RNA sequence: UGACGGAGCCAGCGAGUCUAACCUUGGCCGAGAGGUCUUGGUAAUCUUGUGAAACUCCGUCGUGCUGGGGAUAGAGCAUUGUAAUUAUUGCUCUUCAACGAGGAAUUCCUAGUAAGCGCAAGUCAUCAGCUUGCGUUGAUUACGUCCCUGCCCUUUGUACACAC
RNA sequence: UUAAUUGCGAUAACGAACGAGACCUUAACCUACUAAAUAGUGGUGCUAGCAUUUGCUGGUUAUCCACUUCUUAGAGGGACUA
């Protein structure tokens, strides 16, 4: 088949946007492994860079990963149409912004601790651990520990 | 194992607590007039054919 | 003696079809198409990017030639679908309403497929006459 | 001697299979008698069949199930563990691969093996629960032709999908394997396995 | 007059009407071949009746079926169970009713439910279960 | 509540998804004398991984020494052509 | 049969075992050498 | 024997505005609800062949706790209601906590019934995981027995008769 | 004996009544008594693909002929173990 150098470029375990990846998988699927960003974002963001699926994830370019850097960057300088992403017209400004790994989670605590603060039956029900939803917890959610 | 063929010549009836096996009288091939009293565990019919690994037994009664 | 859609198997067919209306690249795609999934309850996006539009706009031609007259609601019943409705139980969901009005209204700005009376879209005559062409096509190749 | 044509096309193998003799696509049912005069009356034979799935009367009287096939019988086993219950085209298509796998293999007659499996995994000895007074024993009992293919079918189509869950070979695979270990006998078989130790523990308490 | 028989192969939905006249020697179901509806198993199900008795007895006779109602297994059925009975009425009613008795003898030879139709009309379902016989649950405490 | 497990390592599979001269020669030596060739039997006779084992396959019969004899999706059998 | 064919006598008596079981009322009861009767047919001295 | 992506894509007994709306056939936009006129009406002709699902083919995932979980939680559009906020409901996005024939026990199943999958009416100002009916594939051990749970008749014993 | 105090029968019983049956619907086989632009065939009012070879798929009422032997019908036929 075909024959590439058995360097460094081969590892077990491998760092991508802040994350620990292990290869011998899609390079879309390695993307989902990302926090916050999964199966449809990957393969969106894949088809735009029309990069060839059927490829394999061992040989990747310099331009293209600062192609994907720039895409997770500038999505609607990218021409997205704006409601794939996961943040729609954010409290602080207004704007779209798609999350990082720690973004993603940054954002959900700082979105916890508001309800908190703010002391609404959301904040209380999440303080309380209980569920928030409506669901019924009469004789669901007993091992919360 | 030694193993015997034994023709099926009259189903004698149902037995067992359940019912589940059939007391038959079978016939062998060899020694004209030579039938044993066996069991069966599924269903049995006239002219069945039957293969035997020990044929030195008899069941009389069940109860 | 005798060339029809029907004489001819269905699937070859249609990849016939998709091959030839790819090679032409005269069917003026919408322009969003690889960012839809072409229902609402497919869970995974389809595979190929610049493909299978081509397919769907055979799929949906070659259905207006068997039938009658077909609008937009019959399309999305019929390429519907079981959805994964996580614990509650599957049931049927139409397709992209969008995705075939838009390939209604592109066959019609290519002229394989017209406007009918009485409410509806019937296959057009040069439509009709290069999916018979095509099959034609597909009849001496396979044969 | 002339071609007698017809202008809708039929393949010329199939047209040369129906002109000369009567007989299936690739299997034949002449010169595949046994010697296993115990399981004969039970198998389907001299009744050649062109495909096994037949929407047929077969549990209303008694031994109508004698007089229907034996593949009919295994393709219908084969819908079991609940979600695979029906799905008779799916069955269909994995008893074709598996004929087709044990016919590219041990090119013998397929048939014949599948027949022979049939014979040597079906437990001619079996337990049945006697009663005895408090402790409930076990009573081993012999003779049952019908029970003996039906273990059969039963163990083969058991052993096939506990094969082939949970794994990456195909049920087509793991079904034709079976059939060839217990045909040929190598104690390692899963069906074959459970066959001869329900015996062994049938003759421990005889 | 373009003399044709109309017969019908019945299921549990599925209704096939078979028209069967002098033609060219052609089978076709919804005006598609009955050769080329390419299911891999139901074309050789549908092939059975032919196969079973050659091109001999369709030499200038078209079959046309259409179909409606029932399963793709139920439609195949009907079919077969129609095209069936249109070569017998054929076979009556034209050919000599000795060619339709010898016909039917081989018919049944191979399989005596290819003359008779199926009857195994569907149980209904009664309160209490969800099906025919099944009943819901019985839970005591 | 519990694990129901004892937390031990498992089979831990190294299906090789790239490969070198090594192999490539021995599976090449290796498909003949191969009665029934399929996915399952490329990975338990090879040890290789699904996506090069359909490779490989796909490879060799468009080169072209076995035939198929099933093309239905998830089960392919191919028997060389003496 | 077995015992008429390996006998090295011919002809042979076969005889035959004699005794007698006396059972208590219990007994013979449970084993059902004997049964509950109707009134009026307690009176039947008779075997059948 | 699975999830998904593409080509086929099959039932009727079921429902429907008159003192002010019922299920929907659209020129325009979106995988989403919504407007301009009535093609539908006092109804086998209109919705509706209700083109509704595991079902037939080409691939991806491929045994590694994976693409089976939306359990759970935070961002935007909306039919209904003069208030859907403690997701009524639908659609775009994520974490990975159980799952190696599932212990004592316990429930249903004789010809198209078990089971699988789907459709219609009921409750309704708005949504089925329910019930009542229907449709698709379809069942080896049942024409046997009281061993367990119950019965029916006869005989029998009883110190029982709100009756073991 | 099957589901039957279902019957055959012996008999201080004979003759009855109610339950079971009997009954009323449901799905099945009707090439009949009577059928509509709601399920079609040939010419046609208009038109295309395989061609001047006899057909299919298409698309429409008043311009008509033969039928409900597929949907549904009403004095209705058989199945009662013949």
């Amino acid at each position: 088949s075909l024959v590439v150098q058995e360097q460094g470029s081969f590892q077990h375990i491998l760092r991508l946007l802040n994350t620990n990846v292990d290869g011998n998988i899609k390079i879309v699927y390695a993307l989902t492994t990302i926090k916050g960003v999964g199966r449809r974002y990957s393969n969106l963001v894949c088809k735009k860079a029309d990069v060839d699926l059927h490829k394999r994830a061992g040989e990747l370019t310099q331009e293209e990963l600062e192609r994907i850097v720039q895409i997770m960057q500038n999505p609607t300088h990218y021409k997205i149409p704006a409601w794939f992403l996961n943040r729609q017209n954010d409290i602080t400004d207004g704007k779209d912004y798609h999350t990082l790994a720690n973004n993603v989670e940054s954002k959900l605590r700082d979105d916890l601790e508001r309800l908190k603060k703010i002391r609404a039956h959301r904040g209380i029900r999440h303080f309380w651990g209980l569920r928030v939803r409506g669901q019924h917890t009469k004789t669901t959610g007993r091992r919360r520990a | 194992t030694p193993v015997t063929l034994a023709k099926v010549i009259k189903v004698l009836g149902r037995t067992g607590s359940r019912g589940g096996v059939t007391q038959v009288r079978v016939e062998f091939l060899e020694d004209t007039s030579r039938t044993i009293v066996r069991n069966v565990k599924g269903p049995v019919r006239e002219n069945d054919i039957l293969v035997l690994m020990e044929s030195e037994r008899e069941a009389r009664r069940l109860r | 003696p005798g060339v029809s859609v029907r004489d001819v198997a269905a699937q070859d067919f249609i990849n016939a079809y998709a091959s030839f209306l790819q090679r032409q690249g005269k069917l003026e795609v919408p322009g969003y198409v690889d960012i839809v999934k072409t229902s609402s309850g497919n869970e995974m996006p389809p595979q190929d990017a610049e493909g299978w539009f081509y397919k769907r706009a055979a799929s949906v031609a070659r259905h207006i030639y068997m039938r009658k007259q077909v609008g937009v609601g019959k399309l999305n019943k019929l390429y519907g679908g079981a959805k994964s409705r996580g614990v509650r139980p599957y049931k049927h969901i139409d397709a992209s309403g969008s995705i075939n009005r838009k390939v209604l209204q592109a066959l019609e700005k290519i002229g394989i497929v017209e406007i009918s009376p009485k409410g509806g879209r019937r296959i057009s005559e040069n439509g009709q006459r290069d999916l018979d062409r095509i099959a034609a096509q597909t009849l001496e190749e396979d044969e | 001697f002339t071609p007698v044509v017809l202008a809708t096309p039929i393949p010329e193998e199939v047209q040369q299979a129906q002109t000369e003799i009567k007989l299936f696509n690739k299997w034949s049912f002449e010169e595949v008698e046994v010697k296993d005069a115990s399981l004969v009356d039970y198998v389907q034979v001299r009744q050649p069949i062109f495909v096994a799935h037949t929407a047929g009367r077969y549990a209303n009287k008694r031994f109508r199930k004698a007089q229907c096939p034996i593949i009919e019988r295994l393709t219908n086993s084969l819908m079991m563990n609940g979600r695979n219950n029906g799905k008779k085209l799916k069955a269909v298509r994995i008893i074709k691969h598996t004929l087709d796998i044990i016919n590219v293999l041990t090119d013998q007659n397929p048939i014949q093996v599948v027949v022979d499996a049939i014979t040597n995994t079906g437990p001619r000895e079996d337990t049945t629960r006697v009663g005895g007074g408090g402790a409930a024993r076990r009573q081993a009992v012999d003779v049952s032709p019908l029970r003996r293919v039906n273990q059969a079918i039963a163990l083969l189509t058991i052993g096939a999908r506990e094969a082939a869950f949970r794994n990456i070979k195909t049920i087509a695979e793991t079904l034709a394997e079976e059939l060839i270990n217990a045909a040929k006998g190598s104690s390692t078989s899963y069906a074959i396995k459970k066959k001869d130790e329900l015996e062994r523990v049938a003759k421990s308490n005889r | 007059a373009v003399p044709s028989v109309q017969t019908f192969g019945k299921k549990k939905s599925a209704t096939a009407v078979a028209h069967v006249k002098a033609g060219k020697g052609l089978i076709k179901v919804n005006g598609s071949p009955i050769t080329l509806v390419e299911p891999e198993i139901l074309r050789f199900k549908v092939y059975e009746p032919l196969l079973l008795v050659g091109l001999d007895k369709f030499s200038n006779i078209d079959i046309r079926v259409r179909v409606t109602g029932g399963g793709h297994v139920s439609q195949v059925y009907a079919i077969r169970q129609a095209i069936a009975k249109g070569l017998v009425a054929y076979h009556q009613k034209y050919v000599d009713e000795q060619s339709k008795n010898e016909l039917k003898k081989a018919f049944t030879s191979y399989d005596r439910t290819l003359l008779i139709a199926d009857s195994r009309r569907p149980e209904p379902k009664k309160f209490g279960g969800k099906g025919a016989r099944s009943r819901f649950q019985k839970s005591y405490r | 509540k519990k694990k129901w497990s004892k937390k031990s390592m498992k089979d831990r599979a190294q299906h090789a998804v790239i490969l070198d001269q090594e192999k490539y020669d021995r599976i090449l030596k290796e498909v003949p004398t191969y009665r029934y060739v399929s996915v399952s039997v490329l990975v338990d006779r090879l040890k290789i991984g699904g996506s090069l084992a359909r490779i490989a396959l796909r490879h060799l019969e468009k080169e072209g020494i076995i035939k198929p004899i099933s093309k239905h999706s998830k089960q392919a059998i191919y028997t060389r052509a003496t | 049969r077995d015992l008429s064919e390996a006998s090295v006598y011919p002809e042979y008596a076969l005889p035959k075992t004699y005794n007698k079981l006396h059972y208590c009322v219990s007994c013979a009861i449970h084993a059902r050498i004997v049964r509950v009767r109707s009134r009026e047919d307690r009176k039947n001295r008779a075997p059948p």
